[PDB]
């Protein structure tokens, strides 16, 4: 239960300021979980989404043990594009099927400069809660 | 000492 | 004196080949600190040595052979350009150094001097490290390669090296001139010739690796993953040959798994795709019109996959359903798995792709003229035993009815780099 006084409850609050997010926030919203083999190295649970990151779906029509590369992470609709995953139109003309990013697991990360540095700020933060449990 | 390697074509 | 400088210098190389027997990868870490500390200490006595016979040309590529830097022998053989072997070692300290150009400048001005086997089998090398601009300019770079190495060996049909090189070259036309079989073919035999005639060609780790990857790409697994392992075992501080080793056996530990389970499809969702399965899914390969590869228009029969026999089928087209697919790092195989009944699963192997070219699960594969391969890959205690239908490239592919066009292929490129 939530008891900060300037956190609010409100539903369409959290509905505005979700649909009304600013970009750096909205790559925080669209993180999505680490496979289970990256779990155990890095000691991260969950990272947001970059555009060169192999990622597996786990929900819907396109879930399955294929792996695409992302091709956009597009923000404004809350949606990324991966590699394989489209859909012919009437035409022929194919086009990229939007998947959001919680339905969707990294099988391989993009190790930047910066990513590498986030991964050792969450496992850190990390081993100090579970210090502070121990 | 050289090394071979062998990818995919772009094009 | 000048014999003192030829004993200095071949120690120094024994060092170079014994460092990996003295010190090995506790040590080898430490490798070119070690190494240069050695080649410091080697360059001190040498002056000294050579503080007496300065002079001398054949005095100073001994120096610069030690350093195999650039100004000193590049003095000494402005000083005797028809040095021949110091042209070989000051193109081979440019070929360390990256520049590639002045390594090919090096070796064409030996050739020029005087023909002989060092000079035809690094610049049989140099050549295809040589960066290009144009594909008709590499394939010419190739054929030049080969023909240095074929003259390489006419000059020494007992030197190991000599066919390695060889068998690079020939492997370079085998991915550069339409994939023809004969290529690869005359490839792994100069690799064997070379084993065959010389000991110390079983010594290099750079054969082992160059012909266990033309297995990986001819889908000879097993003598690939011995290969690698040669390899790892002739130079373990070298963790290239490991990588390959070690994402080959994931790749057929993840294989193996998603054709024993079928790609973790549950069986309702398995029995309605194999239930949507349409001879409409055939395209052009249900009216009696196809044209195979001799020209011909054969009616095929719709062969059930678990009926075929190995090799090539003739007259038979197989229709299935994509339950998983597959990718490397490396993605020249694109692998999916095909079910046609509640029988095994299938692999498919697709080459000459392009890197955005791929297959859904659940879309209907019609492949005409299947060529099986059993595997049976035993390596480390780690056993395998699969089928796979090898396609050569995507346009005898038949995905949901509908053929792919010429965008949907490209063939795989050969890269050598130092």
């Amino acid at each position: 239960m939530k008891f900060n006084p300037f956190v609010t409850s409100d539903r369409s609050k959290n509905r505005k300021r979700h649909f009304n997010a600013p970009s750096h926030i909205r790559r925080k919203i669209m993180s999505s979980p680490l496979s289970k083999e990256l779990r155990q190295k890095y000691n991260v649970r969950s990272m947001p989404i970059r555009k060169d990151d192999e990622v597996q779906v786990v929900r819907g029509h396109y879930k399955g043990q294929q792996i695409g590369k992302v091709v956009q992470v597009y923000r404004k609709k809350y949606v990324i594009y991966i590699e394989r995953v489209q859909r012919e139109k009437a035409n022929g003309t194919t086009v990229h099927v939007g998947i959001h990013p919680s339905k969707v697991v990294i099988t391989r990360l993009k190790l930047d400069k910066d990513r590498k540095k986030i991964l050792e700020r969450k496992a850190k933060s990390r081993q100090v809660g579970k210090e502070k449990g121990k | 000492r050289e090394i071979v390697h062998i990818q995919a074509g772009q094009c | 004196i000048l014999q003192k400088l030829q004993e200095l210098v071949d120690q120094l190389y024994s060092f170079r080949d014994c460092y990996f027997e003295t010190h090995s990868v506790e040590d080898a870490g430490r490798k070119q600190q070690d190494v240069q500390k050695e080649m410091e200490k080697t360059l001190q006595q040498m002056e000294e040595v050579v503080g007496s016979v300065q002079g001398k040309a054949q005095v100073l590529m001994l120096t610069g052979k030690a350093l195999n830097a650039e100004e000193l022998l590049s003095k000494a053989v402005k000083l005797e350009p028809e040095l021949v072997e110091a042209w070989n070692q000051l193109g081979e300290v440019y070929w360390k150094k990256g520049d590639v150009a002045a390594a090919h400048t090096c070796f064409s001005g030996a050739l020029t001097h005087c023909r002989n086997k060092v000079s035809l089998q690094n610049l049989s090398m140099v050549l295809r490290q040589l960066r290009t601009d144009t594909e008709d300019e590499h394939s010419h770079h190739v054929m030049d390669s080969v023909r240095q190495a074929k003259l390489a060996v006419q000059m020494d049909v007992h030197d190991g090296r000599s066919w390695y090189i060889l068998g690079n070259s020939y492997l370079s036309l085998y991915f550069s001139t339409g994939q023809n079989p004969k290529i690869s073919q005359q490839a792994l035999s100069a690799y064997a010739q070379a084993e065959k005639v010389d000991r110390k060609a079983s010594s290099n780790p750079d054969l082992h690796l160059n012909r266990a990857t033309l297995h990986k790409y001819e889908e000879s697994y097993g003598e690939a993953l011995e290969g690698f392992s040669r390899a790892a075992a002739l130079d373990p501080a070298w963790p290239e040959p490991r990588q390959r080793e070690q994402q080959l056996l994931e790749f057929l530990d993840r294989l193996t798994s998603l054709l024993e389970s079928k790609g973790k499809v549950k069986t309702k969702k398995l029995q309605s795709m194999l239930g949507s399965l349409r001879p409409a899914h055939l395209g052009p390969c249900s009216d009696g019109h196809y044209q195979s590869a001799s020209g011909q228009k054969v009616t095929l029969e719709l062969k059930p996959l678990s009926t075929l026999q190995p090799g090539v089928n003739s007259g038979a087209v197989i229709l299935g359903k994509v339950v998983f697919s597959l990718t490397t790092e490396e993605k020249v195989p694109f692998t999916f798995g095909l079910v046609d009944s509640d029988g095994p699963c299938y692999a498919v192997m697709v080459y000459n792709i392009v890197q955005s070219w791929g297959v859904l699960i659940g879309d209907s594969v019609a492949i005409p003229e299947p060529n099986l391969r059993l595997h049976r890959i035993q390596h480390k205690g780690k056993d395998y035993s699969f089928s796979s239908v090898r396609v050569e490239t995507p346009l005898l592919l038949v995905v949901n009815g509908k053929p792919q066009g010429s965008s949907s292929q490209a063939v795989a490129t050969v890269a050598s780099r130092p």
